[PDB]
């Protein structure tokens, strides 16, 4: 629970304020860089370290049979367990294209071969939907469960431009809320099926969700409608019958008042939120344990580690889970000149 | 054409409006509705077929660059 | 604005109305927007762009009316993009800026066989198919390893977002000719098939002398940087 600067030896220049982070077996790759990719790597993402503090940031490369793919800039990220057949996957779609718009594709990640000499191989695929199919969007929620006792993947939330009758110049970066239907999605058939709910009367972006036993708990985050920050925590129970995509919801009493946060999983599912925002000014400095039980969530705080005063004054922030309680955070760095590194570089660590 | 302020012109206008001065230059509020002729946004005008996906006013004329950008801090900025 | 012609009533190609004279004074060039942003954030320029470029778009289908000579008038629309420094048409047509393997923005040729042969080299860069290798890249429907994916589709990664006409600057060349020009001079003062590697002190002093010759004769001061008036 404390956390420790770090200095970008280079590439100081490459990250951008929407990113993810991903530990799939091991190394942790970077996704998402401002600007398309240059040829010094094509792959778009970075393998990460850290080394007496000090930042690494080496390429990556793909399988010949793998796809390449563009540089997502906040998208929705899927962990599918390892399992039948191919473990371990890593489900990701459909971000923002750095050409700003949006992207109808579904990314399934995965890591192919290594070493020989410490290097590592991924490969992304694209795949169909079937469907009744979910539109483009951004900074929504995706994840998968198990139910009695086969795999499912659950979408929800997220924002979009205006419909393209209503698509007007002078509003063309006006941006609403996808209207609040979930999809249902399997990865063999990518059969997409849209649901709604007689509950979820609005939509929401940025709130982070989780997943366990068949039993989905999505947090609150912002919504736009009525410019609000409802705490309260939204239950779901699905249920993947022959064939019937059952589902049942419901409102929890009370939940918490986040916005776009960083998820690390300490435990087998005893996760901590790190921060992120409370209002449209105050960014919530707080840390959140939370353990999760199929009898339902049980909340705490932390200590949280005490900030430099620079990061205090700070407008914005944000950060991603490094894993294993340790994540990094950044700032925008300002000062005179524009260094131009413009973001110092947190790792944050629990016990 | 010559990069004077309106300050400038002013001063100027009254200077030489005091010498010998049947009033020769504009005075300077005349231009400030002078030139909606010649902006933008003032020549009324349509299209067959209509435009897509861009609004039919027209009338209006400077607008801010930015086109609806939701001031949402956690978000993009 | 350039050329305003007519074809009517038919049965001809066409009649120029008015060509302007001088397109290249700026007394001819219209602003029309201005953002206080970089040429490479990529992300910040399409996002306040695709107004623009989107209606642009919408432009090139329908007609046009307006009161003009006392009576309703139509018009239709054609556009040239021209006016972009290299390094803009290739990060903005999706393209490895700027020295890399692909060169010409217009003949698929790699670097080094433009040497042996310089001459024959048919234009095919275009809007349209770079949309499509593009897609064979995303998709890599052949399913080939990194490099000869470079080379099946030509190497266009980045997806182009932005029309471009296929052309090259007239200042630039010029330019880019004056500066090579300088350095061949600097290098040809020596002896360079003479001595193959010179090295780098040789090159400051050969262009010293080089100045001090085109300052001696012709009255010429050296500058940082090579504007119109000094190449000519
Ligand atoms: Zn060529």
């Amino acid at each position: 629970m404390s956390l420790q600067p770090l200095t970008a030896v280079n590439c100081g220049s490459l990250v951008q304020p929407g990113f993810s982070l991903l530990d799939l077996e091991g190394d942790v790759y970077l996704f998402g860089q401002k600007g398309w990719p240059k040829r010094s790597c094509p792959t778009g993402i970075f393998g990460v370290r850290i080394k007496k503090g000090e930042l690494k940031l080496r390429a990556i490369s793909f399988s010949n049979n793998s796809s390449y793919l563009p540089p997502l800039r906040c998208p929705a990220i899927a962990h599918f367990e390892a399992q039948d057949g191919k473990p371990e996957c890593y489900l990701i779609h459909g971000g923002r294209t750095p050409n700003n718009e949006l992207s109808s594709s579904l990314y399934m990640l995965s890591v192919d071969s290594r070493g020989c000499n410490r290097k590592v191989t991924l490969r992304c695929e694209e795949k169909e939907l079937v469907g009744d199919v979910p539109s483009a969007r951004y900074g929504h929620t995706l994840s998968v469960i198990n139910s009695r006792g086969k795999t499912a993947c659950v979408l929800f939330g997220g924002r979009s431009y205006m419909p393209p009758t209503e698509r007007t110049t002078q509003n063309w970066n006006s941006v609403v809320d996808c209207p609040p239907q979930v999809y249902l999605i399997d990865l063999e058939f990518g059969c997409c099926t849209a649901h709604t709910l007689p509950e979820l009367t609005d939509g929401q972006s940025f709130h982070v969700a989780l997943a366990r036993q068949d039993c989905v708990y999505f947090l609150g985050g912002h919504i736009l409608s009525s410019d609000c920050r409802p705490s309260r925590l939204i239950r779901l129970h699905v249920e993947l019958l022959l064939g019937s995509p059952v589902l049942t919801c419901t409102i929890l009493h009370e939940g918490l008042t986040i916005t776009s946060a960083i998820a690390s999983p300490i435990g087998y599912h005893e996760y901590i939120i790190f921060g992120g925002y409370q209002s449209e000014t105050q960014k919530r400095m707080e840390c959140t344990y939370v353990g999760l039980d199929d009898v339902g969530v049980h909340m705490e705080s932390r200590e949280p580690p005490q900030w430099t005063s620079e990061i205090s004054h700070s407008r914005t922030w944000f950060g991603g889970s490094l894993g294993k309680g340790t994540a990094l955070v950044a700032i925008p760095s300002e000062g005179n000149p524009t260094p131009p590194e413009a973001y110092h570089f947190y790792q944050v660590s629990f016990q | 054409n010559t990069f004077l302020s309106c300050s400038q012109y002013h001063k100027m206008y009254r200077t030489v409006k005091a010498t010998s001065g049947r009033q020769i230059f504009q005075p300077l509020h005349t231009l400030r509705n002078a030139e909606k002729e010649l902006l933008p946004g003032f020549h009324q005008f349509e299209w067959q077929p209509a435009l897509k996906n861009v609004s039919t006013s027209w009338d209006v004329g400077i607008i801010d660059g930015l086109s609806g950008w939701t001031v949402s801090v956690d978000d993009v900025p | 604005i350039m050329s305003i012609s007519i074809r009517l009533e038919g049965e001809d190609d066409g009649i120029t109305i008015f060509q302007e004279q001088k397109p290249n004074s700026e007394l001819s060039c219209r602003p029309l927007c201005l953002m206080f942003v970089d040429e490479s954030d990529h992300e910040t320029l399409t996002a306040i762009l695709g107004p623009v470029v989107a209606e642009r778009k919408a432009m090139m289908e329908s007609r046009l009316i307006i009161s003009v000579g006392g009576l309703l008038r139509s018009f239709r629309f054609f556009f040239r993009g021209t006016g972009y420094d290299e390094k803009m048409v290739r990060e903005m047509e999706g393209l490895e800026a700027s020295g890399s393997t692909y060169i010409c923005t217009l003949c698929d040729s790699t670097r080094a066989e433009a040497s042996q042969n310089m001459v024959l080299h048919s234009i095919t860069r275009s809007h349209d198919e770079n949309l499509e290798r593009y897609e064979i890249w995303r998709k890599n429907p052949f399913s080939e390893s990194a490099d000869e994916l470079r080379d099946r589709v030509k190497g266009v990664s980045a997806k182009p977002f932005m029309e471009t006409q296929p052309t090259l600057d007239a200042l630039h060349c010029d330019i880019g000719n004056a500066t090579e020009f300088y350095k061949i001079f600097q290098d040809e003062i020596g002896e360079v098939y003479q001595k193959p590697n010179p090295s780098r002190e040789e090159r400051r002093r050969w262009r010293s002398t080089l100045d001090k010759q085109l300052r001696k004769k012709m009255k010429l001061k050296p500058v940082m940087r090579m504007n119109g008036n000094y190449a000519r």
